[PDB]
């Protein structure tokens, strides 16, 4: 039984994996070339969590219970 | 099922008629390459006159052939790719 | 130490059962009526509940029962195996044992039976059973299987004892006895 | 050049080998998003998509390449780790699953008797890459999606598991090739068809696809665990999930009706009598045969999970656990002991051959 | 009494029915794993009657001829 | 008498026959005391981890460096990628050293 | 069985790696004292092929091999060289009478199992082709032991199991036979 | 070069570093990655699918119990180390790498010889199945008997009724 | 009346399967038949006039140890581990190729490396506590020190 050319699969599967998101980075125009709305990471209005408008308590770190804990 | 069971029988049997001209050769090549290990072992130990070749079992009617070997040329070490540019196994370059 | 004669170091389960004494059968029936019984005792000792008497439901004298049932059955399986080994007075047995075996060869059929198992299996269950009864009051494991593991030579049954002359068994060889290990391996040394 | 040229293609043969299966997997899981729109649509007696290529051909490309073409939503560059590192574990391995998938006899990357645990161990990755997009997040749709997640893993795990096993034990391998070709004669869909049902129910409760949609209900958690998710990381988690369907559809056609096997012998042997098999042409024929039976038994399955989600109502996941467990469960180990016993009793335990 | 729950030793019939119609999911799969062993406690119907057990199959090894060596064995000689 | 040391096949593996004559050693009563089964003992140890067999190669190696003997000279021809079992290092009489096929048997 | 082991090629580069492993060959020949016999030159289909056939012809010798085998008691390799050498000398006998009689009938057969994953039911067309010629010429007939004779799975009539894809050699070359021996 | 080292290097430093409970349930499938794959490669394929099959069903398990007991604890606390600490302290450690102090036990490389005695050839799990349950049969016995225990256990852990 | 638009994609679908199945068939067939032609790069490619029809080997597949041992062999004997040859008698090279493999025996690089996985009582007695190997080599030393006898 020879997996040699198993391993070479298994060694696509994980350069296609950063092809998507290598792809999509060097793809999308720079943000000076849309709105020009600035980096990311000032526009906080965006990157903030969807509460379908409403800001709500921010509960990340809060437990949850959990009804089906005994199954 | 059941006609998987005669066709396992087909080939038990099969392999069984094979079995004894191929591990006559494969015996062969045990002994061949256990004669090597202590050709090996004499030359290298030629001078120490103390020194006794032999296996390190002491149960002596009980063939165990050395399972250790010393390295020598690293036939494939200028190797490419699709090319070896292969060593001379046979003696020097 | 009281030892006896050796019948069977591994005896098969039905064996067992077959040679209950109706001693044996009689302390399977106090196992069964003992649960019951003492559940009434405690009761009558102390009451579960106040400092009245009061009869256990019937719900918990079924279960008792079942439980004494498997307890009772125990005991006299134990009971039985001792004399199979040597242990207890086996003298009934022995008597016994000779004539099964004596009548079995004579007709040419092992007197341990056939058997599903191959010569692994057989040799393997007899490996798992054999003194297991010595842990029976942990968790049970029985003897079930025609193996030939069971401590004995089967030349001893070619020797008329006294009170078997009227028996009249011709036994032939053990070599021509079906489903015995030294009339199995004819052509092969390593098939039966 | 000429001799260089020519042996330096045998050096990348397999290489391309490797892409052409690569290539095929993704056109099925490209066609089959625009497969289900278009089925839905005339199902619900309207067109799906036909405008975004000739007859909507171009459908899948669009919808990738405009994703692919989006701003990522992240609080900083930096921040990658997070909503990218789920949607590759997942994608991962529904791809590597694919590594023991044949389309013919010994056309699978990966051969091993231990072919059906790789399966089923390489898909449970999946269900661990998911619930990591719930990372301590303060979208609350993502968090009450990862729970679920959880809930639903639990119910179908269990019973997807011992189906394959009693399968494998009919057979008495875990080679997924030798399990094929152990249909020769019969197809497990007549002797197994309760177990059938069982393993597409189990297909649908692992995909999250409807009726047991209860991670992504919309109407319910806006989008589940792909809320906060857009552009590529959209697309990896998108991309596995229909990936996943391909899967299991040619699962279902493999443990319950033959594989690869042909659906008339007569026809197959009419067929294949017209190519010289002194010739490679022959071989070319026979593998878009073989694949082509696969095809034909993957795609009734691949329209079936689109058939079910355009007819059924979705199911309360709380109500899927009970039906797991309680139901589904208790059937599935009755079978594992019918079985062997019925084999027994008539002399016929499997052996490998 | 219209839909009491019966007695399993008392009205043995009546009990399997109600599981059967209000506990499918229990009645039906014991009786799937009952035709387990029942069809094993069948199997000595079907070497008496159908056919008998195949030949167990040679996997212990080389099959050993049970004899001493062949002393005037010659032929294929250096 | 439980089984040890099973092959990957369900027969005895390498070591099985050193461990059996132990055994029987040892639970032979002709024996006063266990000194005629320490000489087995070792043999069965010897059979997993050839521990004195390799450390006889380490004399054979070091004794070779100190008298200036080449180690590709009194050593064993070996290669390290399996590609490149060509037919040429094979011996073959129309040998090559093209690289040899094992992506798919 | 795809474990990896010490004594063989493994399943990837990837195992020789971390391995470390190293292919060593020995150049030295068998010692002059010990009779030289030439080696059997067939590979896997061709001995798969002939198996049935080496076996009939070869019985004596093989178990005469294997018999010594157990009575070396642990001395097997040494002990039994000479018995050995029979073996491989009466296994080439057959592989020579066949490639002279029965050439075009062995090749077909063991083509078959090459195009058939070596599976012996795949091939039952050429394989009975193969008997005939080796029984007319060799007088060797192809018996599976521990079972009666009319039970034996390579004369079964109506096979549960078929091959998919049939070998056009074997079709062509088992209608041929049929209009001319059988008529 | 042995890529297994590399990635051991890595998880030793984010294990020093770990702050939160749901980085500690990424050490752990951190470390079973490495093990699966290593297994795979060298010793038994067999025990690295074994090792997936049954460890990932504990790892989601073990994630969904993380968001029923997160308590807001360490995401706001502070923790000092520092670069240097962290680096030299790894740098010791991997120094010393020999678990095993028999030089030619590590240095001397053996090898196995085939034989043709076995026909019957089948893979290990199949063997390993028959000895457990053949010859093993009362330890599989017993592991069904622990199992049913931990069954009541858990019932009259968490079940508040 | 079958709407024909929407069976398109399924065609594509089908198609997308014949492909990876047509590719894989055929290349992997052609390539082992053409492995099979002998030991160097002249014979593989070119086709003899005086040879007959291509005979074609299709992949292996439910392999054992077995087949291990008879890939190598064929690679001893005709350079490819497919190769075919039914000749009675080997070449003179093959007495002497046997291939040998020799690997390590260390345990796994998680075992000696992981943080936590390698403290253990007796991992830190076999790599800190000098007790063992000191009686081990006392062994080792015997086997010197008794050649004289
Ligand atoms: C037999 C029927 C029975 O078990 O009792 C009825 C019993 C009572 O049912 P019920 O209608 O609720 O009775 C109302 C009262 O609660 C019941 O109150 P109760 O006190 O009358 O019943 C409690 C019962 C205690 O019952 C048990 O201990 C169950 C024993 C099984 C272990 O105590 C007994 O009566 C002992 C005799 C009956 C059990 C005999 C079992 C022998 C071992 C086999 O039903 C069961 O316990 C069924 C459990 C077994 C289900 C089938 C398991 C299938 C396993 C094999 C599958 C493959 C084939
Ligand atoms: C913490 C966890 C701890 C573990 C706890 C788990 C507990 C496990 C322990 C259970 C037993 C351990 C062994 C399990 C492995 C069994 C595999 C095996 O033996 O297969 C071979 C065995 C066949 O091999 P064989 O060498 O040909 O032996 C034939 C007879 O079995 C033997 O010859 P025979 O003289 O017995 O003839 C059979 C026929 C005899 O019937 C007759 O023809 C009349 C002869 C006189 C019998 C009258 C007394 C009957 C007693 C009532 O009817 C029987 O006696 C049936 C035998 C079973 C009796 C009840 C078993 C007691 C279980 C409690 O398969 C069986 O059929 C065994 C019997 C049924 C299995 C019992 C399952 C119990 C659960
Ligand atoms: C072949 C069988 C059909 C046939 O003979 O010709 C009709 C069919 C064309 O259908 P049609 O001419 O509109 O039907 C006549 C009236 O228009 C149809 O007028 P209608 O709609 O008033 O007739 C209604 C008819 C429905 O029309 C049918 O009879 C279709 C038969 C459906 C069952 C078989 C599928 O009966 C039904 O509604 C039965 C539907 C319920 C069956 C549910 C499925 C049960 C399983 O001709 C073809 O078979 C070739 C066209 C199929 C597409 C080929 C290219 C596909 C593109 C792939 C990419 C390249
Ligand atoms: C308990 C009943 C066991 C007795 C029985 O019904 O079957 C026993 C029977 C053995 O008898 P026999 O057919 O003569 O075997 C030939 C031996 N050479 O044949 C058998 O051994 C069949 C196996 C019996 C297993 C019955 C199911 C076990 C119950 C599990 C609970
Ligand atoms: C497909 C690839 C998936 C992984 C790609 C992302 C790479 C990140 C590291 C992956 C695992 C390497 C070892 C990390 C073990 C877990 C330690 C950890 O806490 O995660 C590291 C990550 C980085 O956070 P960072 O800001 O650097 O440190 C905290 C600063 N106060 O802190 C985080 O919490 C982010 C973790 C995201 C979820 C990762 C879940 C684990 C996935 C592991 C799969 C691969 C197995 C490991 C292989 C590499 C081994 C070193
Ligand atoms: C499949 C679709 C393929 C075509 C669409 C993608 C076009 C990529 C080239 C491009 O965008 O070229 C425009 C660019 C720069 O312009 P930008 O708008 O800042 O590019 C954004 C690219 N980043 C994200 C790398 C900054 O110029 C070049 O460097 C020319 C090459
Ligand atoms: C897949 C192969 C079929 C192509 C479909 C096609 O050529 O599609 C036609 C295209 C796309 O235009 P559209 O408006 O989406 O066409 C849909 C027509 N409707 C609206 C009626 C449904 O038009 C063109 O020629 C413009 C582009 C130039 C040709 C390059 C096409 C893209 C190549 C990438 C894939 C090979
Ligand atoms: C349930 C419907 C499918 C069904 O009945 O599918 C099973 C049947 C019968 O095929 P089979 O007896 O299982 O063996 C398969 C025999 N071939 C190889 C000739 C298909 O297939 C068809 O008739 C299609
Ligand atoms: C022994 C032979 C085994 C047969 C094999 C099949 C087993 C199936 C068991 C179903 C039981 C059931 O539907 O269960 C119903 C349960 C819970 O329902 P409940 O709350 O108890 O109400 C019903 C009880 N009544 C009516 C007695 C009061 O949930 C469901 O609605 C599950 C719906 C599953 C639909 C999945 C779609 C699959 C489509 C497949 C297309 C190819
Ligand atoms: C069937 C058939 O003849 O297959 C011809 C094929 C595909 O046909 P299809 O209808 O897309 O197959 C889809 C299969 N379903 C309809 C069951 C989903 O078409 C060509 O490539 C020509």
């Amino acid at each position: 039984m020879l997996q040699d050319l198993f391993n070479n699969y298994v060694i696509l599967v994980g350069i296609l994996g950063l092809i998507f998101l290598g792809v999509n980075y060097f793809i999308v125009e720079s943000p000076r070339m849309d709105e020009n709305n600035g980096n990311i990471s000032d526009y906080i209005e965006k990157s903030g969590p969807f509460e379908c408008g409403f800001s709500s308590f921010e509960q990340s770190h809060n437990p949850i219970p959990i009804a089906f804990i005994l199954v | 099922n059941r006609e998987k069971i005669e066709l396992k029988r087909e080939k038990l049997w099969a392999r069984a008629h094979l079995m004894p001209l191929l591990q006559a050769e494969q015996d062969r090549n045990v002994v061949r390459r256990t004669f090597a290990y202590y050709k090996r072992e004499g030359e290298i130990m030629k001078d120490v006159p103390w020194w006794e070749v032999k296996s390190t079992y002491s149960n002596k009617d009980i063939f165990h052939p050395p399972q250790t070997v010393l390295f020598g040329k690293h036939i494939d070490r200028d190797s490419g790719l699709m090319y070896a540019n292969s060593r001379n196994r046979f003696g020097p370059d | 130490m009281e030892t006896y004669e050796l019948i069977d170091s591994d005896p098969k389960f039905s064996r067992v059962v077959r040679y209950f004494r109706p001693s044996d059968y009689l302390t399977w029936a106090l196992g069964t009526i003992g649960a019951p019984g003492l559940m009434v005792l405690f009761e009558k000792i102390e009451p579960a509940k106040g400092n009245t008497f009061k009869m256990p439901p019937p719900s918990i004298m079924r279960i008792a029962t079942t439980i004494g049932f498997f307890g009772g059955f125990y005991y006299a399986y134990t009971s039985s195996t001792k004399r199979f080994w040597g242990y207890s007075e086996n003298a009934k047995e022995v008597a016994k044992d000779r004539y099964e075996v004596k009548k079995a060869l004579s007709e040419k059929k092992s007197p341990y039976g056939s058997s599903l198992l191959n010569p692994y299996q057989q040799d393997m269950s007899a490996r798992n059973s054999t003194n297991s009864q010595l842990l029976l009051a942990i968790f049970p494991w029985f003897n079930v299987a025609n193996h030939q593991s069971h401590g004995i030579d089967l030349r001893k049954y070619y020797e008329v004892r006294d009170g078997e002359e009227n028996w009249n068994f011709t036994l032939p060889p053990l070599d021509q006895v079906k489903d015995l290990d030294v009339a199995q391996y004819k052509e092969y040394s390593n098939y039966p | 050049m000429l001799n260089n040229l020519f042996d330096f293609i045998e050096y990348i043969e397999y290489w391309l080998i490797i892409v052409a299966f690569v290539a095929s997997v993704l056109i099925v899981v490209a066609y089959l998003t625009v497969a289900e729109r278009k089925t839905m649509g005339y199902m619900q007696r309207r067109l799906g998509p036909n405008a975004v290529g000739y007859y909507g051909v171009l459908m899948a490309v669009a919808d990738a390449l405009k994703l692919l073409s989006k701003e990522i939503v992240l609080p900083h560059n930096g921040d990658i780790i997070y909503v990218m590192s789920g949607p590759l574990i997942s994608l991962f391995s529904v791809l590597l699953s694919w590594a023991v998938i044949p389309f013919g006899p010994g056309l699978s990357l990966l051969d091993s008797e231990y072919s059906i645990i790789y399966l089923l161990a390489s898909g449970s990755i999946g269900v661990f890459g998911t619930v990591i997009v719930g990372w301590m997040s303060n979208s609350k749709y993502t968090v009450l999606a990862t729970v679920r997640t959880t809930a639903q893993l639990i119910s179908y795990e269990l019973v997807l598991t011992t189906v394959v096993f009693i399968i494998a034990l009919i057979v008495s391998s875990l080679n997924i090739n030798v399990i094929i070709e152990s249909q020769y004669n019969i197809w497990y869909i007549i002797p197994f068809f309760p177990l059938c049902l069982i393993f597409f129910i189990s297909a649908l409760a692992e995909t999250a696809r409807p009726p047991f949609d209860n991670v992504e209900a919309e109407s319910e958690l806006v989008s589940g665990h792909m809320t906060e998710l857009s552009a590529s990381p959209f697309v990896i988690f998108f991309l596995s999930e229909y990936c996943s369907m391909v899967l299991m559809s040619t699962l279902t056609a493999i443990f319950f009706f033959g594989g690869y096997l042909p659906f008339s012998n007569t026809i197959h042997h009419l067929i294949l009598n017209l190519f010289d098999q002194h010739s490679i042409y022959y071989f070319i024929i026979e593998g878009i045969l073989l694949s082509g039976y696969l095809a034909i038994k993957a795609n009734f399955f691949m329209f079936s999970f689109v058939w079910i989600r355009a007819a059924a109502p979705r199911l309360r996941y709380d109500l899927l656990i009970l039906f797991c467990w309680y139901v589904l469960l208790p059937i599935v180990f009755a079978i594992v002991v019918f079985a062997p016993g019925i084999l027994y009793c008539f002399d016929a335990l499997p052996v490998i051959i | 009494a219209i839909g009491d729950y019966p007695v399993y030793y008392k009205q043995p019939i009546r009990w399997l029915s109600y599981h059967a119609h209000t506990r499918p999911h229990v009645f039906y799969a014991i009786a799937v794993a009952a035709l387990g062993p029942v069809f094993m406690m069948a199997t000595p119907l079907r070497r008496k009657f159908l056919y008998d057990d195949h030949e167990p199959l040679p996997a212990n090894g080389y099959p050993l001829p049970n004899r001493s060596r062949d002393k005037t064995l010659t032929g294929y000689d250096d | 008498a439980p089984l040890q040391q099973v092959g990957r096949h369900g027969g005895p593996n390498k070591c099985f026959g050193e461990f059996q004559r132990v055994v029987e050693c040892m639970t032979n009563a002709k024996h006063d005391s266990y000194e005629p089964c320490n000489n087995l003992k070792n043999d069965y140890l010897e059979c997993r981890k050839h521990k004195v067999e390799r450390y006889k190669a380490f004399l054979m190696q070091k004794h070779a460096e100190e008298l200036g003997k080449d180690p590709e000279e009194i050593g064993a021809p070996f290669v390290r990628k399996r590609r490149f079992l060509t037919s040429k290092t094979l011996g073959l009489v129309d040998g090559d050293d093209y690289e040899i096929g094992v992506e798919k048997i | 069985s795809s474990t990896h082991t010490n004594d063989s090629l493994n399943s990837s580069n990837y195992v020789d790696k971390l391995k470390d492993t190293h292919f060593v060959f020995e150049n030295d020949k068998l010692p002059s004292e010990i009779p030289d016999v030439e080696e059997v030159g067939a590979t896997t289909a061709p001995l798969l092929s002939a198996a049935y056939f080496i076996g009939a012809k070869c019985q004596d010798y093989n178990d005469d091999f294997m018999l010594c085998q157990k009575e070396a008691k642990g001395n097997g390799p040494i002990d039994c060289l000479k018995e050995g050498r029979r073996v491989t000398r009466c296994a080439s006998g057959v592989l020579k009478d066949l490639n002279t009689h029965c050439s075009d009938e062995f090749r077909l057969h063991w083509q078959c199992l090459s195009f058939s994953n070596l599976e012996y039911k795949n091939c039952r067309k050429a394989e009975s082709l193969l008997n005939k010629c080796v029984f007319e010429k060799m007088n060797l007939v192809k018996k599976i032991p521990g079972i009666p004779e009319d039970r034996q799975i390579h004369l079964k009539q109506n096979p549960v199991l078929k091959p998919v894809a049939l070998h056009q050699d074997s079709e062509v070359a088992f209608k041929k036979a049929q209009n001319e021996n059988s008529i | 070069m042995n890529l297994e080292i590399l990635d051991l290097s890595i998880l030793g430093f984010y294990s020093l570093i770990s702050s939160n409970s749901f980085e500690s349930i990424a050490i752990l499938v951190a470390t079973i990655m490495p093990v699966i794959t290593e297994l795979w490669y060298n010793y038994s394929q067999l025990f690295a699918l074994l090792y997936t099959l049954i460890y990932v069903g504990a790892v989601v398990i073990l994630f969904v119990f993380i968001l029923s007991v997160i308590n807001e604890k360490e995401e706001y606390e502070y923790e000092y180390s520092g670069l240097f600490i962290l680096i030299l302290v790894l740098l010791l450690d991997d120094l010393d790498d020999n678990e095993s102090n028999d030089n030619d036990y590590n240095n001397v490389y053996i090898t196995d010889y085939a034989d043709w005695f076995n026909n019957y050839n089948e893979s290990d799990l199949s063997v390993i199945g028959n000895l457990l349950f053949t010859e093993y049969a009362l330890l599989l016995l017993i592991i069904s008997f622990i199992l049913l225990m931990s069954i009541i256990g858990l019932i009259l852990i968490v079940k508040k009724d | 009346m079958i709407p024909f638009e929407a069976l398109i994609p399924y065609a594509i679908m089908f198609a997308g399967f014949c492909l990876g199945g047509g590719v894989m068939n055929s290349a992997i067939t052609a390539d082992i038949t053409k492995r099979a032609r002998g030991p160097n790069q002249e014979i593989k490619r070119n086709v003899g006039e005086d040879e007959g029809p291509r005979n074609y080997t299709k992949p292996r597949y439910n392999t054992d140890q077995w087949d291990k041992y008879f890939a190598v062999r064929d690679l001893r004997l005709t350079g490819s581990l497919r190769g075919q040859s039914d000749n009675a008698v080997a070449e003179e090279s093959f007495k002497t190729n046997s291939i040998q493999p020799y690997s390590n025996t260390r345990r796994p690089w998680v075992l000696r490396r992981h943080i936590i996985m390698k403290n253990s009582p007796t991992k830190w007695a076999r790599k800190y506590s000098s007790r063992r190997d000191e009686r081990e080599q006392e062994i080792k030393d015997d086997y010197i020190r008794g050649m004289g006898e």
